[PDB]
């Protein structure tokens, strides 16, 4: 098991086995979840190509940095941005520490870097759950991969 | 069924052996077969509809642009190059846009999207120059392979966007009307096939028609603000280039931060001892410069050039003749820009402008329109109703007129004048100014009089100065 | 109705985040609005009672009303507010501590009861807030929350430890709806 699985191929794929199949439990309407998508909304929004997503400065700039500050500024809960690797986040957040002159976010966020130390990890939970945008799982970067994925 | 479908050309026609039978013309008219002109080609949706087809067995398999790289345009522009994709040349051939907001953008992604061997044709060579310095991303190898091509030379692929030409007739070097038979339309005379008309208002014209009626042309669009002369030619033009997709771009689109809400006003002048006598007795071409020099009328444009400098407002004053131009400027001892003034004392006069905080009244004659980057305001005064284009007074308003600071979101933040005499043939014009700006979306009003005029000095406070002036214009 | 006497402390954020045209022009337009007909509906349904009035802005508290028994002066500092506005960040901790020291006078069968109308996220304040909350449970100083949109978990417990009335708010219509809610007396 693992939740979610319903699609159900992907298991007897790995096994090279047919185990017995069943869903056992009793699920809640959709309407307590959404999942959206983002890509743009006019038609001269066209930083987005991502043949090389790891060096295109403008597609970083537009709606990758943009639109994270948008949404964030208008929704201002506490809310965790997940990226694909340290190198991304660290472009797409100037932050305190920034990795160059040009960068483009200026907001109040927190980082989760790496040596993360487990006493360090519960400061930045403990400031995302007491107030304000930022904390752990609050108005904070962090790889998709790396430990905030343990959750609290 | 067309799979042996001959179609061919006689001197402006094109007559259809062995037909189909299409629908929409005539039949039988002097043989068994179809015979229509050339220019009716552009009827696509009359066979679409139908259900029936063609085939170009006369084509010309050679190369072709490809222009890959893309930019990005105002949100209008974007959404009208999107709706010609979904046209196509069926239901398109015109687009309707000012002279100051990316018309030559416009017309390079037209051709890079449309992609095909391409013919640009403009009115002049500055705006050739223009259209260069938009088209530098999609250029080829950047500066290799640009070129012009027109009465002096002709080389190369490309140039301000593909090869780009003048509309003129002078001789042989006038380069798109003698040309009209050599190169041309993938279908007939075969060599290329799309065509991008910029300032299209100037070739419905009576000479100038020919250079679009003597061929089939599969492709065409055209782009202009002025669109046509007071005359009203424009059914034709749905014709000779194709129907209207796009007109509005309207200021209520784009006011917070983005450009200018402008009050239009007419203002109606009453009419002083002596001028009307002489308007009224007076048939010929000088009384247009009675009804534009009549003192009370001038009295209201010093008092309005006084309001708007007491506020420290940027002033152009519009005159139609350069008579009237030097008559109201060196009265009010403003610069004045026209045709005999250098570049280098225009070039002078508009820095002044933009830059002196002393400078901030200008008199300009009929040389800005169709072009002359005119510089930056936030007042318009024109001193008549000319005889130019209603449709010429809203790309010129729209091309000048900015918002003044601080106020770059409120109701209005620029300001434009009309000024005309009462009792006269200049009035004629207001009942259709009046509805073409309020149909373009402009507020728009009269006023009818000043009893500020009776608070202040202004000029021509005698009967003996207004004869002094009425002598040196019946003369 | 009558059997007791209640003090109340109605404090209002005046933050930058309370001019926002998602409730009524500016949610401070709207508020103080409904604020002033629940004075009056207050009043007339506890004819002995008190109030006095606080809000947080520009990183501060300051007093609109001193604790008095007659509505007029509070309806007339909610008139005189809505013209100054809102701007800058909350100061809760410095509220809770003025409001503590009018509460903490009042005498033994009376209530002591905070109001506050929240639109922030936290508060700029330096000083330990929970120690503060601590306290205000032992001098029975009871503590509501009706917030704009916002869950953010230091304003809840605060809002449950002096007592259990932390409630959102996401129309005109459910602002009136829980602002005479608490013009419901209590038990004696």
């Amino acid at each position: 098991t693992s939740g979610t699985l319903s699609p159900l191929d992907i298991y007897p794929k790995i096994l090279d086995f047919h185990p017995v199949t069943m869903a056992t439990f009793t699920m809640t309407l959709a309407r307590v979840c959404l999942c959206p998508m983002i890509i743009g909304r006019g038609n001269d929004q066209v930083a987005i190509s991502s043949k090389f997503e790891t060096r295109e400065d403008i597609a970083v700039i537009r709606n990758y940095g943009n639109l994270l500050l948008e949404m964030s500024a208008v929704v201002p809960d506490g809310i965790v941005a997940f990226f694909t690797s340290y190198q991304y986040m660290e472009s797409t957040v100037a932050s305190w520490y920034e990795q160059g002159i040009l960068e483009n976010i200026q907001r109040n966020k927190l980082l989760f870097i790496e040596t993360q130390d487990g006493a360090e990890t519960s400061v930045a939970l403990e400031k995302y759950q007491e107030a304000c945008e930022n904390g752990r799982g609050a108005i904070l970067l962090s790889v998709a991969r790396g430990k905030v994925s343990e959750g609290i | 069924i067309p799979m042996d479908l001959f179609d061919f050309y006689e001197q402006m026609d094109k007559d259809e052996e062995e037909e189909e039978e299409t629908q929409t013309v005539s039949f039988e008219v002097k043989q068994e077969m179809i015979e229509e002109l050339q220019k009716r080609c552009i009827h696509l949706e009359y066979p679409l509809l139908a259900e029936y087809d063609f085939r170009n067995d006369s084509v010309n398999p050679d190369i072709n642009i490809d222009l890959k790289p893309t930019a990005v345009l105002r949100p209008y522009q974007e959404k009208s190059l999107r709706k010609m994709f979904g046209n196509g040349r069926a239901r398109s051939g015109v687009i309707v846009l000012p002279c100051g907001a990316g018309k030559s953008l416009v017309g390079v992604t037209a051709a890079c999207t449309v992609r095909k061997r391409c013919l640009v044709l403009g009115n002049s060579a500055v705006s050739v120059e223009q259209w260069k310095a938009q088209f530098k991303m999609w250029s080829t190898i950047d500066d290799s392979q640009i070129c012009r091509f027109t009465s002096d030379a002709k080389d190369k692929p490309i140039g301000c966007s593909v090869a780009i030409s003048t509309y003129s007739m002078l001789g042989h070097t006038t380069k798109r009307s003698w040309e009209a038979e050599r190169v041309m339309e993938w279908l007939k005379t075969q060599e290329w096939g799309l065509m991008i008309l910029d300032e299209v208002h100037t070739i419905p014209a009576k000479m100038f028609r020919r250079v679009l009626t003597i061929v089939q042309a599969h492709c065409k669009l055209g782009l202009t603000a002025t669109l046509v002369r007071e005359d009203d030619k424009i059914v034709d033009l749905n014709f000779l280039i194709g129907p209207k997709l796009y007109e509005a771009n309207w200021m209520e689109l784009q006011n917070n931060g983005y450009i200018a809400k402008v009050q239009c006003a007419e203002v109606w002048c009453p009419m002083s001892p002596e001028f009307y006598r002489e308007y009224v007795a007076i048939k010929t071409k000088k009384r247009i410069l009675l009804y534009t020099m009549n003192p009370n009328k001038f009295r209201a444009c010093q008092f309005l050039i006084k309001f708007h400098e007491r506020r420290n407002d940027k002033i152009i004053v519009f005159a139609d003749n350069v008579f009237a131009l030097k008559e109201y400027a060196i009265r009010l001892n403003k610069p004045y820009i026209y045709g005999p003034t250098s570049q280098g004392e225009r070039m002078q006069i508009l820095q002044n402008f933009k830059h002196n905080p002393k400078i901030n009244t200008i008199f300009i004659s009929k040389v800005g329109d169709t072009s002359f980057d005119l510089p930056e305001a936030n007042v318009l005064i024109q001193i008549s109703s000319h005889g130019g284009s209603r449709r010429q007074e809203a790309q010129r308003l729209g091309r000048v007129l900015r918002a003044k600071k601080g106020m770059v979101a409120e109701e209005y933040n620029a300001f434009f004048y009309s000024l005309v005499s009462q009792d006269t043939q200049e009035m004629a014009y207001s009942t259709k100014r009046q509805r073409f700006l309020v149909d373009q979306g402009y507020s728009f009003k009269v006023i009818t009089k000043l009893a500020g005029m009776e608070e202040e000095d202004l000029a021509f406070s005698t009967k003996e100065e207004q004869q002094q002036l009425l002598q040196k214009v019946l003369a | 109705r009558l059997g007791m006497m209640r003090h109340l402390y109605v404090v209002v954020d005046g933050s930058r985040t309370m001019e926002d045209q998602d409730l009524k022009p500016n949610r401070l337009t709207c508020t103080l609005k409904l604020l002033e007909y629940f004075v009056e509906e207050y009043f007339d349904q506890n004819p002995i009672s008190q109030i006095g009035i606080i809000v947080t802005k520009s990183k501060r508290a300051e007093k609109l009303t001193e604790l008095s028994g007659n509505p007029r002066k509070h309806i007339t500092s909610l008139k005189k507010a809505v013209d100054m506005t809102c701007h800058g960040e909350p100061s809760l901790y410095n509220s809770l501590s003025i409001a503590m020291q009018t509460l903490k006078h009042m005498p033994g069968h009376t209530s002591r009861e905070v109001l506050i109308i929240f639109s922030s996220l936290t508060t700029c304040d330096p000083s330990n807030i929970y120690d503060l909350i601590k306290t205000l449970k032992a001098a029975k100083i009871r503590v509501s929350v009706i917030g704009l949109s916002a869950e953010v978990r230091v304003c809840t417990v605060l809002a449950r430890e002096t007592g259990g009335t932390y409630h959102v708010i996401l129309d005109e219509s459910h602002y009136k709806e829980l602002l005479t809610h608490h013009v419901s007396p209590p038990p004696a």
